């Protein structure tokens, strides 16, 4: 019986090692990527308050403008 | 054969805890992200009314002149 | 740090010269009349005295100035920086006192829903409830703003927040023993998980506790709730989950503490289980 | 010691396939909400050319 | 409810009000000539009557609002507000009248093509076809929603997104289309991913799906395509799809119904079926004779 | 098909009232001093026939029209509106003809820079140094354009966009019988690798490759070099690929060249080699 | 370099018309009025010039450049200018000499504090860390920063990375400062992550280092502590680090180096050691007496 042990066995660790190294090879590919997103959106987080903060200083002093002509 | 065997557990022993470890990473800078999108999606909400309201008073004082 | 405290002084100092602006209001606006920017920029120094008190973890007079300078700014005009300010009230009245940062918030949801803007107030909606249930012990109340956040997720096709919210409410229901909801709840949400491929791998959890809840009122009806449920998902008996609701439920036939003690013993021999499905299992299984 | 070897293997399996699921779950709300940003994004975006762009010839 | 029974109250009072604003406004554009605020501040109210409407949870009503107010709007040369209100009455409508909605969805994206957004009008087609097939029972009109939305997806090198618009053709197609077209987006989508990213062990799928769709036209196409993608994929060679379909392949060839019955019921002891491939399996059963 | 026939048509009918426009502009201009809202007229005439030739399924047109609104907008003294349209043509262009892409896309790449933007200008360079890679084999212009965009990330410390092109340039470099460069990218690369807290698992792998390449040269060197990193790194060993390299080195110590190929068959098996990996080995089989 | 020659021939004529143009200032600040427009194009052309010396590779003239244009630019009633181009100045000179960096980083910050955002004033603070403890050999400023970092994110309630930040500023602190500290902040992390599903599988490590922090000082309240936390954390018990911790304590109550030393070299063969732990182990070896 031990001719089906060592093929059950064989077909195993075959198996398992590839299957472990498509999981790590995933894992490592994806968590490099995180990274490039992460800083991309802190840059969207700045270039975007720089854009808020301009427009509102700019509407204030335009009515305040607005307000001295009239 | 055994001896193969015992080389394949120990592998896969150490794969599946630094897997784990891994999956752990993933999971905190996902949840980082998550909360900041989250700011930033409160932000742009607010710049998108502010800026709405600010044309049309604007746009309602040309009008007056 | 303690030379930031004296400068806390000179900012209850700036909220007394801004006590000036509205005596100004009182008095001097009659030859001022045209000073509504006035106002504002005594509004301003209102929000930065407030902001000074932040800084220095003086929590109440934070708040409290972010009111006053919220109520001031109101003035039938510039509502969203005033819905603004009293959230802000809000989130510095969170710690210590969050009391009146139930009622700030609920003027901010009012305003909000007054525009239309149902994201905003629905998280605003779960801000308050989870306060509720982190500090108070109301759960009702907290039922209702659940309700209400996910009936306007829902409103706007946002699915996911809603189908989590309907999950911790059909809990809390479970919790507070009414089953009906509950099982309409959580058969909901599995059958609308099990429809796209992205989510199809939870079903099985979903279905269990609806099977659970179900099995708490009717023996009888277990079965054929069961019997529905792997009809029609195939894929369901060969989850654990199935087998030992199985073995618990043909067991409960026969009057054998044992056997479905060591059959829980078992399941939680390889993994821990939560306080709700313990607390769940020891009141049922007691009759 | 191969059998609790296996009890360990069947363990760390589960747990990381039952974090898993939810981390593939949170993924898909940051998809949701990354579309509903990017209207508004855009529906801003044009507000703001037609707008300035009628004032400035309103100016003339 | 009181919120309800008030907010159709008070929004049957704006729309009569608005009613007679804009009757107003056409009696005063004469009358007094004050240019276009009446018709703007109209607009308004009907916006406003609009959202409280559907906030009320009636519908379409809500939507009609929007649609009148944006035609009233489009009527003063303003198109990207008459658009999104158009957009947001085919939403409100979505849930009410499937026919308005698909018009004023149609409108929006014509309208916006024209603007110059492609992103947007393929958005706008895919919501098309996903509202007429998942309640409406056809296909052809989505298959051609489908296409035009990867079409402009590619017209910007959105890789991803009309991939994925042209695999679910080529699904939909293989359903019910002829299989030609179903065979070149397959072999074209699986063929483009060699050298994926992430998706290196991916196109085998493809290609197993491919081999399917040829094997279902005939047996020497089906062989000469699997060598031909034997010698082009040199994994799928190790694949164990490529053992299965070369048993199904021996075991049909010499006409034993149990061998081939016996081999897919073993693959589905292994792996779990996916209710597309089981249709195909039991079509080709079909015709053993 | 019909659309874009009927498309094509009013297509030409606009590019004529467009030539009429700018043809009777300058003659309003001349006769009249009408100023210049005729000519950003014609620009915008100019622009929707573009788009509508995009339409059109006409990129060489479309393109063509975008390089004319371009250049007569920049004529009237504006930038980011020409910048746009100049970027646009070279999209058109990008299918169909894409040399003239090329040229507008150094314009707009050589204003962006007059201007002090970064960004945009290395993606441009990255979109250029692909361009030359897909369509052309005329490989150093594809490393002097990642070069320069590697150095523009690394200016503006964006570390991580620097390093996927620092390695392309690495990985052509070694490709043109070139390892030197190849080496000290590959080192350096790894060496900021150490410390990573995510990147570290990786970190090995770069080593390796230059260790196959530091081959390339002579025996004595890769083992000081192997040995190097291993003290360097003393996990390194712990990788079959450290092993790997020993028996190589071994087998190729003495002429042991079966046991050196089915070695290198082995590891084929139990994991796929590429295109690049299995060259570099051959050529190092070659003595 | 060809490029570079010229790039810096045109960087030099730039910094001749700059001081034409700061000439163009002193003249219409005492000869002239309204100046401040006129100065202002010189802040344009600075602005130019600097961003120009900073494509040069010129880094140093390039925050000159930055830091002049600034200081000159505070005179005018502008605040957020002043703030972005301090910021540019200090990312300027975060390369070659950085030490000005810090002061120029530290003027932005009181500029935020002033006008109120925290979140920026607090990424700012760790930048000014990070670049201090990587280049300045120096810690303790390095804890002050962290503290405050940490201080203006939790008051923000933006609770990850403040824990992150308390984690890693008690991590150092631990390794030359008084363990107090450390058991503190690691035990309230600790606890903030058992109710949470994110960390509450990780938390282990947190407990062992504390755990560790304890023993390094004695024995009786490590054994209190480790009872302690097992108690409030019964999933703690079956963790393989409780009984690394349980042999280790045995062995040093009975004082046999030979037993301790096996038994870290086994923990070590599985999984690996690190600097930090290698280092503790070796601390409280070395006074088994």
């Amino acid at each position: 019986r031990a001719d089906q042990l060592a093929d059950e066995s064989l077909e195993s660790t075959r198996r398992m090692l590839q299957l472990v190294e498509e999981s790590k090879d995933a894992g490592i590919r994806t968590l490099v990527m995180l990274d490039e997103q992460g800083e991309q959106l802190e840059r969207i987080e700045e270039g975007m308050d720089q854009i808020n903060k301009d427009m509102k200083e700019a509407e204030k002093n335009l009515t305040d403008l607005g307000k001295f002509a009239g | 054969e055994i001896e193969t065997r015992h080389s394949e557990i120990i592998k896969l022993e150490n794969s599946i805890r630094e897997l784990h470890d891994m999956f752990m990473d993933m999971a905190m800078l996902v949840e980082s992200q998550g909360e900041m999108i989250d700011r930033i999606e409160y932000n742009v909400e607010h710049a998108v009314d502010y800026v709405e309201r600010a044309v049309s008073d604007t746009k309602k004082a040309v009008k007056y002149q | 740090g303690m030379d930031t405290s004296g400068k806390q002084a000179e900012a209850m100092a700036l909220l007394a010269e801004a006590e000036r602006k509205v005596k100004n209001s009182q008095s001097f606006f009659s030859g001022l009349f045209g000073g509504s920017s006035k106002i504002e920029e005594a509004c301003e120094i209102y929000a930065r005295a407030a902001n000074m008190f932040k800084m220095a973890k003086n929590w109440s007079a934070a708040g409290n100035a972010f009111c006053q300078a919220a109520q001031l700014h109101l003035q039938l005009q510039s509502k969203h920086d005033a819905a603004t300010c009293f959230v802000d009230a809000g989130n510095a009245f969170k710690k210590a006192d969050p009391q009146e940062a139930i009622n700030c918030l609920m003027r901010a949801i009012e305003i909000y829903t007054d525009m239309g803007r149902f994201t905003i107030a629905a998280k605003h909606h779960i801000s308050i409830a989870e306060i509720y249930e982190t500090e108070l012990v109301d759960v009702e109340k907290a039922i209702a703003h659940y309700e209400q956040s996910a009936d306007y997720y829902k409103g706007e096709e946002s699915n996911s927040s809603a189908n989590k919210c309907l999950l911790k409410v059909a809990g809390y229901a479970a919790q507070l023993e009414q089953y009906q909801k509950a099982i309409d709840i959580y058969e909901q949400v599995g059958t609308s998980a099990m429809d796209s491929p992205l989510l199809k791998y939870s079903a099985k959890d979903y279905f269990f506790k609806a099977a659970l809840c179900h099995f708490c009122i009717d023996m009888l009806n277990a079965k054929l709730a069961v019997q529905k449920y792997e009809e029609l998902f195939p894929a369901f008996s060969d989850s654990r989950e199935c087998k030992l609701m199985k073995k618990l439920l043909e067991a409960h036939e026969e009057q054998n503490v044992d056997s479905y003690t060591e059959s829980v013993k078992e399941y939680d021999s390889i993994s821990r289980l939560d306080q709700w499905l313990t607390t769940m299992l020891l009141r049922i299984k007691k009759t």
